[PDB]
RNA sequence: AUAUACCGCCAUCUUCAGCAAACCCUGAUGAAGGCUACAAAGUAAGCGCAAGUACCCACGUAAAGACGUUAGGUCAAGGUGUAGCCC
């Protein structure tokens, strides 16, 4: 079987000053 | 006993063994590895083996306006409710399981052909809807360290494009490899070209360069003809919007230098109007199809040259042996000419 | 290298609380203790059973509030009192929490003979110091 | 979006293009100063050679 | 519906006019004579991009002609009283020491930006992160001494050529033009020079800033009546 | 195939419309099978019903 | 049984001073690399050092001490994954 690879859901940036 | 007792947290954290010395240096398989799973999503607070009805907790504080007192469900309605809340959580594995069906690229384990989506939108209200990703080389990179040793990196090579003349390529290398491929999409589009078209289908004439140790030379041909050239080219035309060309690749076949130097190629060719500018005279265009009709397709904005430019009776062109080895009917190739799929 | 107590750092998008971002050495310096009794005082007694009380409490409202806490209980004894002290999510509705404070209260009291009285202060969302 | 490619082309190649194929949706406020009163020589860079053999340069001496 | 009139009357109306600020009168051939514009570097200096510009080499020191400068200057000063008129941000940039204080203070007086300090990699092709997403980049970069303090092109003129930002620039016989889209040729050392481009760009800035103003006042007053 | 896996896809001579996908708008030329992806029994029911 | 599945608590270099996300640039868009203050492409959140704090001060001693290294130590603190025993 291939590699399953599928785009991943993009983070939101949590840190902020 | 019940002060031996850790967290979920704790417990998850040993048993999958996410950090650990293994995981450092590929000293572990991944073809099992353990998965983290939930055991409080489908817990209800206030359902218990006995099947005990707390009134403002598992049940409705009040029924018919009066409070509710304790109760228990009977075995026949309690062994119910562990089938079904069974049922539940087969349901949920089941869907996790199951695979969206995934479109390949050239094989069905490589990444080259496939696409990553349009850019991220810009900051200052920019956006890139219109453009598609496609990757052409992902290759694993490793580097002696002093301290880690060999350690694995990505390099990432990826091409953008709106399929009508703009298109781009950049390299991302980071670790991680999804983090390449924001890079070089995200900068693909800082760094792109405008190939001319000629009738928007095919390049304005034929093309023979040399990037470094790589040939390319690529043809000019009709509508209909379709792409005809290396895998990576049909990609990158595809963005470009050329339907219609032949390609050959020679020397070494490097990714990286056929996409340099297609691009570099593809933006050093003069249309037909510069032509004309250039030697102040009409560029008429003879088909076949059309017969002896000629067709004008540039004429000079300035003064029109009224002398003719001087016949040559032999011109001293520097010729490619492979297509005149061709038109003599003398290249024998079991490989040439043969039935493939729509490009 | 020491890990007691200790947060490793991370990326970056790894949210800590105040009480989770200091080590043992400054328990005393940017920190106060989560529980308060005289058993460690000098010449008093009964350490080894207020430690015990501490230890099951903080187990019984764990499981007893699942997912529902924010951080650490901070316990607190006056005399025969027993003052349990905790922030809670909004999440659950107050119905389940009045439930649970009286059932709570009740059993703790019965269970240690004294007058067990908690003090819930609910908060949006998980307070964040920083992020590692 | 816009064109990093410094030794392709100009600023007003690469604007002009990107500009008529869509990807620019506005274009910049020199553009049009450029095209009404443009340079002598188009700004495309070009890399320095040596001289090699018989090749000198034209400059004369001023007697 | 308002908005191409304005533009029309204001913005297209300039470009249509060989000389509209009139910059042809702020020098003459004979005032760059006298500020040693036409006096190069030594012939073993000469960069080979400047060769078309040198009138000859007087005993091994090149001679600048001033007959192409006049015609250089007057694109630049036109550009660059244009790019004023339009509002725009520009920026002066040198690195010689000597004219630093000069250049810096002809910026505040024509309500100009100046950087004669050392160039931190990315103030152009990174101010998102060292200034803020919503930063504004100069839309005209006039480059006083294309060159650094180790003889070799400031990285500016490559760096505005990648955001596509038009540049003026006075090159030396021993500078590399390529680059610069409006090239004046000319001396670059001579103190008595330097302070006449500094007199030119301020005076065809102030007066396209102050021509803006009457050209504006004038629809301002014709609209309402 | 395209044909067979779509069982309302009649290959008939008066289906004009879709037998216009199986012929170059340019050369007039029937494509060959492995073009299409089409089977040789569809492929040369095809030539057929364009003949 | 396996510390060569781990958490947990540590040793060690550390009587160190560096680690690093995200960008940017160079090298023809190769692996790679990234300084010169009379400055020449680097900017940097965060972690650490530092600073604070404890003990009798500003001193000193504690404490602290990142990322990594040695599949370092420990399944016999306890817990635990896998495999095994259950008259
Ligand atoms: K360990
Ligand atoms: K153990
Ligand atoms: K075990
Ligand atoms: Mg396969
Ligand atoms: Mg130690
Ligand atoms: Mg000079
Ligand atoms: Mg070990
Ligand atoms: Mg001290
Ligand atoms: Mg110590
Ligand atoms: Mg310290
Ligand atoms: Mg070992």
């Amino acid at each position: 079987r291939h590699t399953a690879f599928v785009i991943p859901k993009k983070n939101v940036p949590t840190s902020k000053r | 006993s019940f002060f031996t007792k850790l967290t979920a947290d704790e417990l998850w954290k040993g048993a999958l063994a996410e950090t650990g010395a293994g995981a450092k240096k590929g000293r572990g398989k991944r073809t099992k590895k353990k998965k983290r799973k939930d055991l409080n999503r489908g817990q209800i607070i206030g359902e218990g083996r006995y099947g005990f009805l707390w009134p403002g907790l598992n049940v409705p504080l009040m029924k018919n306006g009066a409070v509710q007192t304790i109760a228990q469900r009977s075995k026949e309605e309690q062994e119910k409710v562990e089938a079904d809340m069974i049922q539940q959580r087969e349901e949920w594995d089941r869907k996790k399981k199951m695979k969206v069906k995934r479109e390949r690229g050239w094989s069905g384990n490589s990444w080259g052909g496939i696409s990553l989506g349009p850019p991220d939108p810009g900051p200052c209200g920019e956006t890139y809807e219109d453009f598609d990703t496609r990757i052409l080389e992902v290759r694993n990179v490793f580097t002696m360290t002093a301290k880690e040793g060999r350690k694995k990196s990505i390099r990432v090579l990826v091409a953008v494009g709106n399929g009508k003349g703009a298109a781009g390529f950049s390299i991302g290398k980071a670790t991680d490899r999804m983090d390449a491929f924001r890079k070089a999409k995200n900068r693909a589009v800082h760094h792109l070209h405008y190939i001319e078209r000629y009738e928007d289908h095919t390049i304005f004439h034929d093309i023979s360069l040399r990037f470094k140790r790589t040939h390319i030379k690529m043809k000019k041909q009709p509508k209909g003809y379709g792409l005809r050239c290396h895998r990576a080219i049909i990609t990158i035309c595809r963005l470009i919007g050329i339907k219609d060309m032949y390609a050959k690749v020679s020397g070494s076949i490097n990714m990286l230098s056929l996409t340099q130097g297609l691009f570099r190629g593809l933006s050093r060719q003069e249309t037909h109007q510069q032509l004309a500018d250039k030697k102040g005279l009409h560029v008429v265009e003879i088909r076949e199809e059309c017969g002896p009709l000629p067709i004008v397709v540039a004429s000079p904005r300035g003064p029109l040259r009224k002398d003719p430019e001087p016949e040559d009776e032999v011109p001293d062109v520097k010729l490619d042996w492979e297509d005149v080895k061709t038109a003599q009917g003398m290249k024998r190739s079991v490989w040439s000419n043969l039935k493939r799929a729509a490009t | 290298k020491n890990r007691a107590a200790r947060v490793r750092v991370s990326k970056g998008d790894k949210p800590v609380t105040y009480e989770e971002a200091h080590a043992p050495h400054y328990i005393a310096h940017r920190k106060g203790w989560l529980s308060l009794h005289t058993g460690n005082l000098d010449g008093e007694d009964h350490a080894a059973e207020r430690t015990v009380e501490d230890v099951f409490l903080r187990k019984f409202m764990w499981g007893t509030f699942p997912g529902c806490l924010a951080d650490q209980l901070v316990l607190k004894r006056r005399g025969n009192q027993l003052e349990i002290c905790a922030v809670v999510l909004r999440q659950l509705s107050p119905h389940k929490y009045y439930f649970l404070v009286g059932y709570s209260e009740t059993l703790l009291s019965y269970f240690y003979k004294c007058p067990v009285r908690l003090h819930l202060q609910t908060v949006p969302s998980k307070v964040v110091y920083k992020y590692l | 979006a816009g064109s990093r490619l410094e030794t392709v082309g100009s600023i007003f190649s690469r604007t002009r293009d990107l500009v008529r194929a869509g990807v620019l949706k506005e274009k910049p406020l020199w553009f049009d100063v450029y095209d009404a009163f443009p340079p002598l020589r188009e700004p495309v860079f070009q890399r320095p050679r040596v001289r090699y053999g018989k090749a000198k340069a034209p400059i004369q001496d001023i007697w | 519906e308002d908005s191409t009139d304005f533009n029309d009357k204001i913005l297209n109306e300039p470009l249509k006019h060989s000389d509209f600020f009139n910059v042809k009168e702020l020098f003459s051939v004979r005032s760059l004579f006298d500020a040693r514009v036409h006096l190069g570097h030594k012939a073993g200096c000469r960069h080979r991009f400047m060769e078309p510009y040198i009138f000859g080499s007087r005993l091994d020191h090149d001679i600048i002609d001033l007959e192409q400068t006049a015609t250089h200057l007057q694109l630049a000063l036109n550009f660059t009283a244009h790019m004023a008129y339009r509002k725009g941000i520009i920026l002066f940039i040198s690195r010689n020491r000597q004219f630093s204080y000069l250049i810096e203070n002809m910026a505040r007086d024509c309500g100009e930006y100046a950087h004669t300090r050392y160039f931190r990699g990315g103030m152009l092709t990174n101010a998102r992160l060292l200034f803020g997403p919503t930063v504004r980049l100069p839309d005209l970069i006039i480059f006083l001494h294309t060159l650094n303090n180790i003889f070799e092109p400031h990285v500016a003129v490559r760096d505005a050529a990648k955001m596509n930002i038009p540049t003026v620039g006075i090159v030396d016989t021993n500078c590399n033009p390529c680059l610069i889209t409006y090239p004046v040729p000319g001396n670059d050392d001579s103190p008595l020079a330097v302070h006449l481009y500094c007199r030119l760009f301020q005076t065809a800035i102030t007066r396209a800033k102050e021509k803006r103003q009457q050209v504006e006042a004038l629809y301002r007053l014709q609209g309402q009546k | 195939c395209p044909i067979c896996r779509d069982h309302k896809l009649h290959v008939d001579f008066r289906n004009v419309k879709l037998l216009e996908q199986f012929v170059c708008a340019h050369t007039g030329i029937i494509f060959y099978a492995p073009y299409t992806g089409v089977c040789v029994k569809q492929h040369k029911r095809l030539t057929q019903a364009i003949q």
